[PDB]
RNA sequence: GGUGAAGAGACAUGAGAGGUGUAGAAUAAGUGGGAGGCCCCCGGCGCCCCCCCGGUGUCCCCGCGAGGGGCCCGGGGCGGGGUCCGCCGGCCCUGCGGGCCGCCGGUGAAAUACCACUACUCUGAUCGUUUUUUCACUGACCCGGUGAGGCGGGGGGGCGAG
RNA sequence: CGCGACCUCAGAUCAGACGUGGCGACCCGCUGAAUUUAAGCAUAUUAGUCAGCGGAGGAGAAGAAACUAACCAGGAUUCCCU
């Protein structure tokens, strides 16, 4: 499920990310949470493979 | 198909190199039941004397426990370490690769646990590691960490990045050799 | 030189875009400007610029404001050292009915007063009005004060259809000092009215000129 | 410590050891008991976190349980009474998979005491508990 | 769909070398694409050849 | 609850480029403007690669010479090639010591004798991820039979056959 | 092949220990209906109750807060008044 809404940000469509992480998660405030979790990572993959 | 990092538990040492490893061991094990007993009494006896205790230096020896191996691996007072490769929850130390290789840590992956339960009075222990030894084997540990580490910690990409199993039965492998003989034979089998 | 490829990303740090601009050989002027990406961004229809920002240094282009009158602009135009003329014929900076011939626009900056929004290309004329983008509305400036500020020539951010504008950042000859302001204070309103959907996944460009314009995160 | 990389892999999931290590006891379990002694607790993490210490006089015994609703036995399943209380379907028993386990290699085992019990996999219709027991 | 007749290749012919005519004629066949190569349907196949011709 | 292979699909990445019209002489270069960019051939300086030896202070030879000397410092000079990155000078910042209708004169696309901010995707389509189409794979699952008795590869191989 | 470890896994009239079974007044965990009441009747009520099952003790379960609160704040559990 993190690695589905990764690609979806990848394609960086984040109301969908975000409600695919709630439909499964289950709470707004986590879903909230871990989006931001998701990207933050996903910047330091794009950031580290154009270095 | 076995994951990356329980694939990593599949390049053992080689076999000399790990006799190498071993007779330094030994004459580094600690001290087995019937010694403890005697030196204790001995060292109670010096201490009338003057020359002798509990606490007085002990030269450098073993260090066992997945506890206290992980321990110093994180504080960086490990010059090398040996791991058993068969251990029953592979999650005790599916890990401990991964944390040598971010502190730099020497580290190697031997046959058996029971070798490095004969390297002390128990049955079986998980992981061994040196911190330092003596100067005068100083030289002859650095040979065979430099043999370790070129094999187990330079290539962190490929032991991560590698998988395992997959490899099909051999009677499935002959009974798909029929058709590939079969085809490779017969092919152009059209004026194409 | 032929080359518009910035294949850069281009990550260093946020206030470092001081440091990575300075490829320096122009021995003419190198006219180190800015501008930004289209996709999402309609250039008329729903989306379109009213930001301010202030330069130090006029570049190579010709930077300096002049006449209108439209009044307390009489006086500037008397005190900043050119002929001033209120409707009389509209040839003094025109592309049509001239007076003199350099280059099209004649001038890169033209403010305004409260007389009237329209009476800019009827006072001095077109220019920018010939090459479609508007010095007439929209200028947020009177400048009854300030003469400074044209001579630093106080500028702004506006739309446009065919791309866009294009603003210089500076020299390289210039310190880096100069730069670093100068981006963090025009592209803030870029940023702000740029970046509410469209996330900055690529970056702001800086047409740091001599065959290699780039871009900075 | 180790126990904290331990602790962090159970968290996380999404590695095969489960799928691995679950028909090690699903074959087991029918081949010899289903419930049997284990000769060590599979996660000296979980163990000793609940109480558990390997000095001599702890066992553990992993046990296999079979998973669903509770179907409400009578005759043909058409329940006498006022008919709020029919319904033999969806039934939900009233205590944990978990500590139906515990009671059942509790009572299987007598001269051994319960101490706790966790989980070690779930296959589709199985759960496989083991319990923690002391030698009072 | 695709024209049928697309990868039909003509097959050479021959008969026993104790006749007359050894290149008989041709016949065409799909090659190897599916599950059905070409030689194994192939095998089997009769013609109707004449001394008024061979 | 897995595997492969092929066909239909989306897309993120990804190395390589952009000519021709409705006002004029080129393409008046997705666009920005430079009536002058030098792509700086360039004195050469900022200065890299030899010699020259102040600290003949370093010393492989070494163990004792005796020097080819390799070396590290630091040095009053391009011995010689120079856009090997890049600041002054001189010139048509070299259409005529390459090079490019004059942008501003075509009321235009933002005009292009020039710096050139952008990318229209088609550039090898690697290379990943994903939706579908079928074909197959077996290791969970299930099915039988037996006292779990010659299973799949191979070989000696003997029989004869051609 | 042979030897030796660890691991798994076995039998034993092996050495020493231990559990079942009863009572059930009170306690604990499950299961748990219908008469009856609504003037009829099914939701409700009777009731998480009688019947059923398992398990103990001198008492058992509870218990030191993922609590109450909203105040100028209280501060584990149980019991009585309220």
């Amino acid at each position: 499920y993190e690695r589905r809404a990764m690609e979806l940000l990848k394609v960086s469509k984040d109301k969908r990310a975000l409600k695919f992480i709630k439909k499964r998660v289950g709470t707004h405030i986590r879903a909230k949470r871990k989006r931001e979790e998701l990207s933050s990572v996903l910047a330091a993959m794009r950031k580290a493979a154009a270095k | 198909k076995v994951p990356p990092a329980i694939n990593q538990f599949t390049q053992a040492l080689d076999r000399q190199t790990a006799t190498q490893l071993l007779k330094l061991a030994h004459k580094y094990r600690p001290e087995t039941k019937q010694e403890k007993k005697q030196r204790l009494l001995a060292r109670a006896e010096k201490k009338a004397a003057g020359k002798g205790d509990v606490p007085t230096k002990r030269p450098p020896v073993l260090r066992a426990g997945v506890n206290t191996v992980t321990t110093l691996v994180e504080n960086k007072k490990a010059q090398l370490v040996v791991i058993a490769h068969d251990v029953d929850p592979i999650e005790l130390v599916v890990f401990l690769p991964a944390l040598c290789r971010k502190m730099g840590v020497p580290y190697c992956i031997i046959k058996g646990k029971a070798r490095l339960g004969r390297l002390v009075h128990r049955k079986t222990c998980t992981t061994v590691a040196f911190t330092q030894v003596n100067s005068e084997d100083k030289g002859a540990l650095a040979k065979l960490v430099e043999a370790i580490r070129t094999n187990y910690n330079d290539r962190y990409d490929e032991i991560r990045r590698h998988w395992g199993g997959n490899v099909l039965g051999p009677k499935s492998v002959a009974r798909i050799a029929k058709l590939e003989k079969a085809k490779a034979k017969e092919l152009a089998t059209k004026l194409g | 030189m032929s080359s518009k490829v910035s294949r850069d990303t281009l990550y260093e740090a946020v206030r470092e875009v001081l440091h990575g601009n300075q490829r320096k050989r122009r021995k003419f002027l190198e006219t180190v400007e800015l501008q930004i990406s289209l996709k999402n961004y309609d250039p008329q229809k729903d989306k379109r610029f009213s930001g301010t920002v202030r330069l130090k240094s006029t570049p190579r282009p010709k930077f300096s404001v002049c006449v209108l009158g439209d009044q307390q602009h009489c006086d500037e135009a008397k005190a900043v050292d050119i002929p001033h003329m209120d409707i009389e014929a509209l040839k003094k900076l025109n592309k049509n009915k001239k007076l003199v011939k350099k280059l099209a626009k004649k001038y890169d900056a033209f403010l305004a007063s409260e007389s009237l929004i329209k009476q800019i290309p009827r006072i001095l004329g077109p220019g920018l009005n010939k090459a479609g983008k508007f010095p007439s509305l929209l200028t947020h400036n009177e400048n009854m004060v300030a003469k400074v500020d044209e001579v630093k020539s106080t500028i702004k951010f506006q739309m446009k259809k065919v791309l866009c504008l294009a603003v210089a950042v500076g020299h390289v000859k210039m310190t880096d000092d100069e730069l670093v302001y100068n981006i963090h204070l025009a592209v803030n309103f870029l940023v702000s009215l740029l970046k509410k959907n469209w996330q900055n996944v690529r970056a702001l460009y800086i047409k740091s000129t001599m065959g290699k314009p780039q871009r900075l995160y | 410590g180790a126990y904290k990389y331990i602790q962090e892999l159970w968290r996380k999931k999404q590695s095969d050891v489960m799928r691995f290590l679950l028909r090690v006891r699903c074959w087991q379990y029918r081949q010899l008991s289903a419930l049997h002694r284990a000769p060590r607790p599979t996660r000296p993490d979980k163990a000793r976190r609940l109480g558990y210490k390997a000095k001599q006089g702890y066992v553990i015994y992993r046990i296999r349980v079979r998973r669903g609703g509770r179907k409400r036995p009578v005759p043909k399943g058409a329940t006498y009474g006022k008919p709020v209380h029919h319904g033999v379907n969806q039934l939900k028993f009233a205590r944990s998979l978990q500590s139906v386990a515990e009671e059942r290699a509790g009572r299987h085992c007598g001269a051994l005491r319960v101490l706790n019990s966790y989980w070690v996999g779930e296959d589709s219709t199985y759960k496989f508990f083991e319990v923690i027991l002391i030698d009072p | 769909v695709v024209d049928p007749f697309s990868k039909k290749d003509w097959y050479d012919v021959k008969a026993p070398a104790m006749f007359n005519i050894r290149n008989i004629g041709k016949t065409l066949v799909t090659r190897t694409q599916g599950t059905k190569i070409a030689s194994d349907g192939l095998k089997g196949r009769v013609f109707e050849v004449s001394l008024a011709d061979l």
